């Protein structure tokens, strides 16, 4: 991606939302147990 | 000069303190903190 | 007045635990709260409230939780239905976006970025906005000493 912006006399940032499906599924199988599985697609940040 | 800024690949900003700006900062009570590129941040300073 | 003893009710925003319906059990619930006056406060000029003598201090803190007084045969049936793995509660973040901040220099016109090589399955789109580097904090670190803006 390549953005052409107006010049400013100040350091500015560039905030891009790469829109994903940031989804959590929450499993509570027994009393006092929370098991959550997170998944976002495409930009998955899980090692598993 | 007349060069296009920027023509090199911009790597995204690291999400921690000391990279975003090399400005002079301030402590939680207001004491002036020297910038990140200063040579006084190669060690830590503990106040009595 | 300058000197304000406050009493505030701070909502929970993290989407997986924002609308979650907890089933019975004993759950620990721990959280970190900022004391940074440039983060917890907002001024109408944007001055550095650390230098300007602003100071927040947390005396005490409490967790409140309103329970629906459901019948004990109904809330035991609902507890038993919601522990099946087919009835697992599933939430999405409303933004649902990987957020990448790219530094633009002063008086810079062209900003080239790149994503190296990736499976782009279930990609939804882009939404971009230029921000100022002064007005953005370095989140991720526990304290940003260089964020002189409120």
């Amino acid at each position: 991606m390549t953005f052409e912006v107006d010049p400013m006399d100040e350091p500015t940032l560039l905030y891009v939302l790469f829109e994903v499906f940031d989804v959590v599924r929450v499993h509570r199988p027994h009393r006092g147990v929370i098991e959550t599985v997170y998944l976002r697609t495409p930009f998955s940040a899980g090692n598993a | 000069d007349g060069s296009i800024v920027s023509s090199y690949l911009t790597t995204r900003m690291p999400p921690w303190a000391g990279v975003r700006q090399n400005v002079m900062g301030s402590s939680i009570d207001g004491r002036p903190v020297l910038p990140a590129n200063s040579t006084t941040l190669t060690y830590e300073t503990v106040s009595g | 007045g300058r000197y304000v003893p406050f009493h505030i009710q701070v909502p929970q925003k993290f989407f997986a635990i924002k609308n979650l319906l907890l089933l019975p059990g004993s759950y620990t619930y721990e959280w970190n709260f900022r004391k940074d006056v440039n983060m917890v406060l907002q001024s109408s000029l944007g001055n550095d409230l650390r230098v300007d003598g602003a100071s927040i201090k947390f005396d005490s803190i409490c967790l409140y939780a309103t329970f629906f007084p459901m019948a004990h045969n109904t809330a035991s049936t609902l507890e038993a239905m919601l522990r099946n793995d087919t009835n697992d509660q599933s939430f999405n973040d409303y933004l649902s976006a990987a957020n990448m901040l790219y530094p633009i220099p002063a008086n810079a016109t062209n900003v080239p970025i790149s994503i190296p090589s990736r499976n782009w399955a279930a990609f939804r789109g882009w939404a971009f906005t230029r921000l100022k580097t002064k007005e953005t904090p370095s989140l991720g670190s526990g304290y940003d000493p260089y964020y002189t803006y409120s």
